[PDB]
């Protein structure tokens, strides 16, 4: 069950697309009697989804945000729930760093309007 | 026993330092006349008791 | 709605103009004057009385009626229970099932 | 080293005995290990949560002589 | 009696039809 | 049990998903009244996918290629919807924003000046559009190196500072930080935040018009204007933030009180529609013909009915003996000298 | 050392009443002329 | 250590005003 | 003593507190402040007071 | 709505049609105090959720009332209370009995006449003298410290105090004190700044007549 | 400092000795229902006959209970005439 | 829920009040977009204030001195502590004949202390508890039953219940095991630190709500009640049971302040209506519980403080049940006097040291100022 | 006091 | 006993106290606890003279006697009242003594450099005191509790276009067109 | 299949315990076995 | 402490802070007399003028042009409103929260300036106070180095 | 008439306020002498002396006849047991 968890597989009929890197080859091996694998050469993947041959995949991924659905897998459902919390904070701060950056520019102008007032 | 007897008359009004748990939310017309007449009574009921 | 014409006629709204649970008094200013625009052909009548018979009740042109409890229920819910009245016609009760996907 | 021989040998022993349930690092010194009945650095339970979470620098930790305090 | 949650079926035990067959192991019950 | 979301997980229900109403400009008001003070089957399912593909192209940077799509959508939209329609005004608005990327400001402003004459003639236009309608016209005005008339941005917000309920945006979202009952696991539900730059588009534009109005005076060097842009803009954001304000409910983890959710996700009047409709200012019309009392003077307007004899004050001591009713005698005759006019 | 220490000014001084015998202050109770009505009676250390 | 580092001739007890060598001068740095 | 100062209040018309640009005046109170004037005070239009 | 002409219908759900009237939260009454119109609007602290409503049975969460008592075999037994007058440790030679009696009265016992003072940190006393509760002229005997609410009744138990130079590396002004048993550093701090410290060590009969003269 | 147990005081009529509840909770007495008219569990609400619990009733109608049973003689004197409050007056229509 | 889907309504309008809904322009009686359980306009419970409480106006009173009226500065100099409103207040005081005489400026510490609900709740939750009839909450105990203490039939071999000595709480002649006795009911200890705050955040609330009215003298021509309704009729107060009442803090005139009520008014203030002559103060002495642990094993009592706030101080309950509040200046003199040394002790030190410079600590005991009133 | 005796 | 600067008799050891007349102190906190203490001794005399005014005729028969038994009043005068005078006197000296010094300081100081800077050298004018005393002057912070009404933040509250209604009875009634609330999902 | 109201509420017909996190290691604690506390590849190490 | 003051001087905070040296109460008769104005006439000082413990009146606003939107009062005894309580003291749990009790103004424009300090501590706002969680007596020290920088 | 209708008319014993205990009862003296609790707030060891320090010395190991001399903490499993009788002072 641990290997299946590291292949993003728990329920029967679930399906994932794992790479052929070495430490995945063991995880899949231990659970061969559980899964039904299929191999695709990468060119046989760049066509399964219509992809231009010139675009690699290390530039396609360099476009999707890293916070895709269920961003991280941190060490326990608490650390998950404080990785989603701060993510919902850096939203608050993103509007608040916005609302003062409006004030800090108006304040630096209210200073120059005052300063240049005496001249 | 010891019940702060040095506080009975040493309040600023008549209704103070007399523990009366028997209260109510809305004391009506004659329940208020009954109340004010009550505090002073057990303030003069106590005194002339203690004077006799 | 049947052949374009609604199957509901009245929506009895019993409320108290001064007593409590403002949900109704809070509904007749926010939503009701707007639900009154979508379905003007609904003869909303309202009933100021001391003990509010707390139930909205639509009187369908078939003659039948249908009530709805509004105990302790906020305005946004009363808005829904209104639109739950103008939708259904109170004409039949079928378990949505195999034998009842095609009424006839 | 000569300065440390003294700063350790002029301390009243009670400043060295095991003095708290949480060793200055954060572990919970239970019984049965005679080595850990000696708590030289004194613990501070209510202090130090800014470090390691807010990106506060390791420069703040250190004391006046440079050696780090622990939390 | 050791009454601990997780020591058996949580609250008592029930025999629903998905149990009387397909018991623990899939064979599954001795009775029923 | 940590989830994986590999197999299809249906979306959760949550009050951030309500069908908010599109911001309509009020009834007795038309566009120019404020602006001069300053079906057939048409496969709309096929063009909605097309008009979207235009956005992705004007958002990526293939503006010319997105122009040719919006053309098609500007043709199917004016066939399906009648004259004066709002949506047919929406596409010949982005279309006018498609020329300006490609310099064709001769048709951009012209196709954008016509959305106004397509929005004003309407009855109740969406205030989401008419604020973009002349935010664009603001940009293409400057893009024609018109340095002053490109600052209708000021008048872009000169609606949303007047006709925008800055509280209707977060009426239901304001109270979600109460729905969390947990604190040390699944506690992001006490800090549910939704940026006003997502759940309010007429606000975003209003923030963006003024930002562009900040750089148009930055070049023109109108420092008296850049302030009344900033000091205007901050008073626009801070009153929008103000309508998200609420105090924390119970902070630690609560258990079991799940029926409490019927009290948090309700009609909580946002602090705009609270100070605005305060009971003392906006007073409740109370008609005594339905009630059972009136102030002392007006004791004849009350609920009418069949014969009434005023017995007495309903004083409770009338149920006691005679020595209690010998007292309380001169109660009533004193009470008429208090309600006589 | 068992009874060693600095005792309070009103604690029982080292081996007070004991008279040189283990728990000897008990053995010296029958010798007392008259004791109080509640005086260090029988109490086998049960859950003591 | 405190007197020498300050170039001062040795003193002891080195009173508490002199100790903390005028805010522990910071050993001139 | 106060009559010395009350009759040293010439204002036969209400001062600039009689503004209501902030919020509507209180009809009850004006009827209590009518005595300190000559011109009528209570008569408020349907509109916010202009000032005259 | 993709088009405004086809508005999405209002067919409510269990998240709309089942709500309750908005009571006034402590913010809606902080904004507009024109709505707290009766004492039923002064609802309690938000942290007070309400009275206890469930059986916190041990080893099984918090059960509801009327719930199942199959698993409360030891809640019906931790409600009677701990055994009173009985060794807590039923077996295993109680950890107290295993350890040896030390210091026949105890390791920190206080007999009749012990010299255990309450610590008046010098920072406190120095903080007051600038704040203005204490007058720097008048030799600051413990009456001033008590009557100026620098120290309360619950900290002056015989004998009075002890001055502790806690982090105070310097005392700036000539300060005079009549306290009980200053620490040797605290003495050499006042004495450097031209002050004094004449440690009064009064009997209990003197502790009273100094606080309530 | 520590605020009182309003528990349920001033709102609702006293609860009846649940499993739970502090020592300071003043429940109702043994053998006394918390809801006066629920002599059964299905006895229905009396129409216009309330029992005034709490203080002395401000305005005691003749048809409401006050430390008393219902007496068709004393509660509703005349069944044809029917009272109410109007301007804080016990009038009868 | 949602049961009884029929028969709850009559399909007929009552030929009297009942009425259709005409249109959106129709102004329905009672309707308002805020959830108000006491829908009162300014004609039912009209506020006695110069202006109607508006969100614009920080308080519905004269924020400034109006020129056509004698202005009387506060009895004491004023400082603005933590919670106070930082806005000047001027409340016009009413002559007995309903005329408005000189206007008087209020203390921004007593009447300027902005409200926050959860700190008047500590006041209300105290009153809704202190105002029980504790001694009524007796109940029979298991032992107090007087039944046989001996099993009449020892349960040996037949199917009788495993019960004997049936004087427990199961049986219809029994009593509880842990019953409710008064000496087991807690009367809550209420500090002066928070009673004062819990009174000041109300008597400000009654000012922000604009229900605050100052009277020169609460005195009657004669002590008869009829003269007190005649007075209320000229002043317009509604001491009827239903019309919101009045809360008189009788402190006497401006120059003759007194705590013991004007004997004239006291006897006249005994009307059956809704009114409650309270004492002119907000403080009350420190609580004490002489029977702290168990000392007195015979007291009837409640548990907790043995010095409860009396019934006629200013509390939260009778502050929200009575719409209008009626304070004579003779009380304002007492409230500013009794809270002065409290208002000053709460300022931070870098402020407290500035007072004798600004004329706040003029101490008539030393003679630096002639004695105040 | 008379302390509760258990 | 101490309680004043005279030094308790525990200056048995002849501990002198030199470097005197050294501090000007405004006796701020002490004048506060004087006005507090002066209130007690008057609030005590009020009690020591409480005499029956029985506004009721039931128990009027004592309307001449004091409200305290003669032996008790003869005690409370001596136990609590006359104590509170000493406690009032103590502050009446710890201040009358400290003033004597200030009277000497404010002369020898006035001379040296300025009679204008003098009461500035002896001032405590913190830059924010306008917050506590004359809050109309204070701008540099927003210390209102109802902050949304501070002049720098008044632009939060909406200014409703209100109106009266003589047909409703002079009720004020806002002319805002209510926004159609959200309804369904 | 037999899905019933929620993630981890799948088949619900076999009588296994859902919501049980089978992936997580057993808390062997006191029990003595080579399989203790060891990542499964280290099972062959029966000498430690 | 300067070591903490950087962790505020580094922050992107509106309402800038006083420079550290001018924020210091801790530095010509005889090389200059002491601070508390003991003048030449046999050294009469002025009582509340020097403090070795670190007390001093508020230094004042940050810069004149800006208006701070919150005001944190001082206690009756001088020190600042930060207090570090603990979750569940009854069990002696070493998990702490702070409480900022004496503030008036708009706590939200105050609490929106704590967030920029502690981007990871759960901060809740209430009518009187501002609770910030999981921050112990070192966070108490970060606040006052800020509430001094703000000039309160 | 209601509670028992004859058990409440004829009168038995009436109960009154129940006296409390010595409200420092649970700092019993087999700890006020054996242990002493040291530690800063939120960490209070109850350090206790060696187990074998008086009974049998001759012949025991040379370097274990002294492990009996240190103030060792008692393992927290007993800290919580003994300090449980002290928490009860005001529960909840």
């Amino acid at each position: 069950n641990r290997m299946l968890r590291e292949l993003r597989l728990e329920f029967m009929g679930q399906t994932t697309v794992v790479p052929d890197i070495p430490p995945v080859r063991k995880r899949i091996w231990r659970v061969r009697h559980v899964v039904r694998v299929d191999q695709l050469d990468l060119d046989e993947a760049k066509a399964l989804i219509g992809i231009p041959e010139h675009i690699s995949f290390r530039d396609l991924a360099g476009q999707i945000p890293p916070t895709f659905g269920r961003g991280g897998s941190v060490a326990n459902p608490h650390m998950r729930s404080k990785m989603n919390f701060m993510r919902l904070r850096r939203m608050r701060l993103r509007d608040v760093m916005h609302r003062d950056q409006l004030e800090k520019r108006l304040l630096e102008e209210r200073h120059h309007a005052l300063q240049q007032q005496q001249q | 026993g010891f019940t702060m007897k040095y506080k009975r008359g040493t309040g600023l009004w008549d209704e103070d330092h007399v523990n009366d748990f028997d209260a109510n939310k809305y004391l009506s017309a004659r329940s208020t006349m009954r109340w004010y007449y009550g505090m002073e009574r057990l303030q003069t009921r106590n005194n002339m008791n203690a004077r006799r | 709605s049947r052949n374009g014409e609604l199957c509901l006629q009245r929506i009895i709204v019993s409320y108290s103009p001064n007593k409590g649970n403002p949900a109704m008094r809070q509904f007749m200013a926010t939503h009701l004057p707007e639900f009154h625009r979508q379905y003007p052909q609904v003869k909303i009548d309202i009933r100021p009385r001391q003990w509010p018979e707390s139930s909205i009740t639509g009187i369908y042109r078939d003659g039948s009626e249908k009530a709805y409890s509004i105990r302790f229920l906020s305005s946004m819910g009363i808005n829904v229970r209104f639109h739950r009245l103008v939708n259904e016609g109170n004409d039949y009760n079928h378990s949505f099932s195999a034998s009842h996907l095609h009424l006839q | 080293e000569i300065e440390a021989l003294l700063e350790f040998h002029a301390m009243r022993p009670e400043k060295l005995r095991v003095r708290a349930r949480h060793r200055p690092d954060g572990s919970v010194n239970m019984g049965d290990d005679p080595n850990f009945w000696a708590q030289a650095l004194p613990t501070r339970a209510m202090d130090g949560s800014m470090q390691r979470g807010l990106g506060w620098s390791r420069r703040t930790t250190m004391g006046a002589n440079g050696v780090p305090v622990v939390y | 009696r050791a009454q601990h949650p997780n020591a058996g079926t949580r609250f008592g035990r029930v025999y629903n039809r998905g149990f009387v067959r397909y018991g623990f192991g899939g064979f599954g019950m001795s009775v029923y | 049990i940590t989830r994986l979301y590999t197999s299809y997980f249906k979306g959760e229900l949550f009050p951030n998903q309500l069908a908010r109403p599109l911001e309509r400009l009020p009834r007795g008001v038309s566009l120019a009244a404020a602006r001069k003070g300053q079906r057939p089957y048409v496969p709309l399912g096929e063009v909605a996918k097309l008009e979207l593909q235009g956005d992705y192209l004007t958002e990526g940077g293939l503006h010319q290629e997105a122009l040719e799509y919006y053309g098609v959508v500007a043709k199917a939209y004016e066939l399906a919807y009648p004259k004066d329609h709002p949506q047919v005004a929406g596409i010949r608005l982005k279309l006018a924003g498609a020329f300006r990327r490609t310099g064709r400001l001769t048709s951009s402003k012209a196709n954008c000046e016509a959305v106004l004459q397509m929005l004003d003639s309407a009855v109740q236009p969406p205030l989401e559009l008419i604020v973009e309608a002349l935010f664009e016209l603001g940009l293409t005005s400057e893009a024609m190196s018109d340095a002053a008339a490109g600052t209708v941005f000021e008048e872009a917000v000169a609606l949303v500072d007047m006709f925008h309920n800055s509280g209707q945006s977060h009426k239901m979202l304001r109270l979600l930080p109460r729905l969390g009952r947990r604190f040390n696991l699944n506690f992001e539900e006490k800090f549910v935040y939704f940026s006003p730059f997502d759940y309010d588009r007429v606000f975003a534009l209003a923030d963006q018009c003024l930002e562009r109005a900040e750089v148009f005076y930055q070049a023109r060097n109108d420092r008296a204007g850049v302030m009344r842009v900033l000091q205007q803009r901050k008073e626009l954001i801070d009153k929008k933030f103000f309508n998200m304000r609420d105090f924390a409910g119970r902070i630690h983890t609560m258990r079991g009180h799940w029926k409490r959710r019927a009290q948090v996700l309700t009609n909580a009047p946002t602090p705009d529609e609270l100070l605005r409709y305060s009971p003392t200012i906006h007073q409740v019309y109370r008609d005594f013909k339905y009630e059972l009392n009136a102030p002392i003077g007006r004791e004849k307007e009350v609920q009418p009915g069949v014969n009434r004899v005023v017995h007495d004050m309903g004083n409770p001591y009338r149920r006691s003996g005679v020595r209690s009713q010998r007292m309380f005698r001169d109660a009533e005759k004193n009470f008429e000298k208090y309600i006589r006019a | 050392t068992r009874s060693s220490g600095v005792r309070g000014p009103h604690m029982q001084l080292m081996q007070e009443r004991l008279d040189q015998k283990g728990f000897g202050w008990k053995r010296k109770s029958r010798s007392l002329w008259q004791q109080d009505v509640a005086t260090a009676g029988f109490r086998p250390h049960r859950y003591f | 250590d405190l007197c020498a580092k300050m170039r001062l001739p040795l003193e002891h007890p080195l009173p508490l005003s002199r100790r903390s060598q005028y805010a522990a001068i910071h050993r001139v740095r | 003593a106060m009559e010395s100062q009350r009759q040293a209040r010439r204002r036969d018309a209400p001062s600039e507190w009689y503004d209501e640009t902030e919020g509507p005046l209180n009809p009850r109170f004006l009827a209590s402040m009518q005595s300190n004037y000559t011109q009528v005070i209570t008569e408020l239009p349907s509109s916010p007071v202009t000032g005259r | 709505e993709f088009d405004a002409d086809h508005p999405l219908p209002v067919v409510g759900t269990r998240l709309n049609e089942r709500t309750t009237t908005h009571k006034w939260s402590h913010w809606d009454q902080y904004i507009n105090p024109q709505i707290t119109q009766s004492w039923m609007y002064l609802t309690q602290t938000p942290e007070y959720v309400g009275p206890r409503s469930g059986h916190n049975v041990i080893k099984m969460g918090w059960m509801k009332i009327g719930g199942s008592w199959k698993y409360s075999r030891s809640y019906n037994d931790a409600r009677r209370g701990f055994a009173k007058g009985q060794w807590q440790e039923r077996k295993m030679t109680p950890r107290f009995m295993l350890a040896p009696r030390v210091s026949a009265g105890g390791p920190r016992n206080r007999y009749e006449g012990k010299a255990s003072f309450s610590r008046l940190s010098l920072s406190k006393l120095l903080w007051a003298v600038d704040t203005g509760r204490l007058n720097p002229n008048e030799t600051i005997t413990l009456y001033h410290l008590r009557n100026a609410k620098v120290i309360a009744d619950r900290e002056v138990v015989w004998p009075g105090m002890v001055l502790l130079a806690g982090n105070v590396e310097r005392v700036p002004y000539p300060l005079h004190i009549e306290l009980q048993n200053a620490s040797a550093k605290a003495i050499q701090l006042l004495e450097e700044a031209g002050g004094s410290f004449t440690n009064v060590y009064m009997s209990h009969e003197g502790l009273y007549q100094e606080l309530h003269p | 400092p520590k605020p009182a147990p309003r528990y349920n005081i001033g709102l609702r009529p006293a609860p009846k000795r649940q499993n739970v509840g502090g020592q300071f909770l003043a429940t109702q007495k043994h053998y006394a229902r918390e809801l006066w008219y629920k002599r059964q569990y299905y006895s229905t609400r009396p129409f216009a006959i309330q029992k005034h619990m709490g203080s002395t009733p401000r305005i005691l109608l003749d048809r409401t209970l006050w430390r008393s049973c219902w007496l068709t003689k004393s509660n509703l004197p005349d069944v044809n005439r029917w009272e109410k409050v109007v301007n804080s007056q016990r009038v009868t229509e | 829920y949602d049961s009884r889907s029929s028969g709850v309504h009559d399909v007929a309008p009552r030929d009297g009040v009942d009425f259709m809904y005409e249109g959106p322009q129709q102004v329905l009686p009672g309707a308002h977009p805020l959830p108000l359980f006491h829908p009162d306009n300014s004609v039912t419970r009209p506020p006695v204030s110069p202006y109607l409480p508006s969100p614009q106006r920080p308080h519905p009173y004269f924020t400034t001195e109006l020129p056509e009226l004698p202005h009387f500065q506060t009895t004491r100099p004023i400082v603005y502590t933590v919670g106070t409103m930082k806005q000047r207040i001027v409340a016009p005081v009413f002559d007995l004949a309903n005329n408005v005489t000189h206007t008087r400026e209020l203390d921004p510490f007593i009447f300027g202390f902005y409200p926050e609900t959860e700190e008047m709740a500590k006041n209300l939750s105290y009153w809704l508890v202190r105002c029980q009839n504790f001694s009524s909450k007796w109940d029979y105990e298991n032992r107090e039953i007087w039944r046989k203490a001996k099993k009449n039939w020892p349960n040996t071999g037949m199917g009788m219940a495993r019960v004997g000595d049936r004087k427990n709480h199961a049986h219809p002649w029994g009593a509880h095991s842990k019953p409710v006795k008064p000496w087991n009911l807690l009367m809550p200890t209420m500090d002066v630190k928070t009673w004062s705050k819990s009174n000041r955040m109300l008597v400000t609330l009654k000012m922000l709500q604009g229900k605050l009215q100052i009277v020169e003298r609460l005195t009657l021509p004669e002590p008869t009640q009829e003269a007190y309704l005649q007075l209320c009729r000229t002043m317009g107060w509604d001491v009827r049971h239903k019309g919101g009442g009045a809360l008189f803090m009788d402190g006497g005139s401006r120059l003759t302040p007194s705590s013991e009520y004007d004997r004239a008014f006291f006897f006249g203030s005994f009307f059956n209506g809704r009114n409650k002559l309270v004492r002119p103060t907000l403080l009350c002495d420190e609580p004490y519980d002489y029977n702290r642990t168990s000392s007195k094993a015979r007291t009837k009592g409640p548990k907790g403080q043995k010095n409860p706030i009396p019934i006629n101080r200013f509390n939260a309950y009778d502050a929200l049940t009575h719409d209008t509040l009626i304070i004579t200046e003779g009380a304002l003199l007492q409230l500013e006097d009794e809270m002065y040394t409290h208002k000053l002790a709460m300022l931070p030190p870098h402020i407290r040291a500035q007072l004798p410079e600004r004329g706040f600590l003029d101490s008539e005991v030393l003679g630096d100022v002639p004695p105040a009133l | 006091r008379f302390y509760r005796p258990l | 006993s101490g309680a004043v600067g005279r030094g308790s008799f525990h200056s048995v050891v002849a501990g002198a106290n030199p470097r005197r007349i050294p501090t000007y102190y405004n006796s701020a906190y002490e004048l506060i606890q004087l006005h507090r203490a002066h209130r007690e001794v008057t609030r005590n005399f009020l009690v020591r003279d409480k005499v029956f005014d029985n506004k009721f005729p039931g128990c009027s028969l004592a309307n001449g006697l004091f409200k305290m038994v003669p032996n008790k009043r003869g005690n409370f005068h001596t136990r609590e009242l006359t104590e509170s005078i000493r406690h009032r006197t103590i502050w009446g000296q710890r201040i009358q003594q400290q003033r004597t010094i200030n009277a000497a300081i404010l002369e020898d100081a006035t001379k040296v450099l300025s009679p204008a800077q003098m009461e500035d050298r002896f001032s405590y004018r913190t830059p924010d005191a306008a917050a506590y005393f004359s809050p109309q002057e204070y701008t540099a912070a927003n210390n209102w509790p109802n902050y949304w009404q501070h002049p720098t933040e008044k632009h939060v509250v909406p200014k409703p276009r209100w109106r009266r209604e003589p047909e409703l009875g002079g009720i004020t009634r806002v002319r805002d067109a209510v926004a159609t609330p959200i309804a369904d999902y | 299949a037999s899905t019933a109201k929620g993630y981890m509420n799948r088949v619900m017909v076999y009588a296994h315990r859902r919501r049980k996190a089978r992936y997580l290691a057993p808390k062997n604690a006191h029990v003595r076995s080579p399989l203790a506390h060891k990542m499964p590849e280290e099972y062959g190490n029966t000498w430690d | 402490r300067s070591d903490i003051y950087d962790e505020l001087l580094k922050l992107p905070l509106r309402y800038a802070l006083h420079d550290f040296r001018t924020l210091q109460a801790h530095i010509h008769a005889s090389s200059g007399l002491s601070s508390a104005s003991p003048d030449a006439p046999a050294y009469y000082a002025v009582a509340g003028r020097d403090s070795a413990v670190g007390y001093a009146p508020p230094l004042g606003p940050a810069d004149p042009v800006d208006v701070i939107p919150f005001f944190v009062h001082r206690s009756s005894n001088g020190h600042l409103p930060g207090k570090v309580y603990s979750m569940n003291a009854k069990t002696l749990m070493p998990a702490f929260y702070m409480r900022i009790q004496n503030i008036e103004g708009d706590m939200f424009r105050f609490e929106e300036e704590l967030m920029k300090i502690f981007p990871t501590k759960k901060i809740f706002v209430r009518s009187h106070s501002v609770y910030v969680y999981n921050v112990n007596l070192d966070g108490r020290a970060v606040l006052h180095h800020w509430l001094l920088g703000l000039g309160f | 008439p209601k509670a028992g209708c004859e058990e409440i008319t004829r009168q038995g014993r009436r109960v009154v306020l129940k006296p409390q205990e010595y409200f420092a009862q649970h700092r019993m003296q087999v700890w006020q002498m054996r242990f002493k609790e040291m530690g800063p707030p939120f960490s209070r060891v109850w350090v206790a002396l060696g187990g074998k320090m008086r009974r049998r010395r001759i012949g025991r190991q040379i370097d274990v006849k002294d492990m009996r001399y240190y103030w060792r903490p008692i393992e927290p499993q007993y800290q919580r047991l003994y300090m449980s009788r002290l928490r009860i002072k005001d529960h909840s």
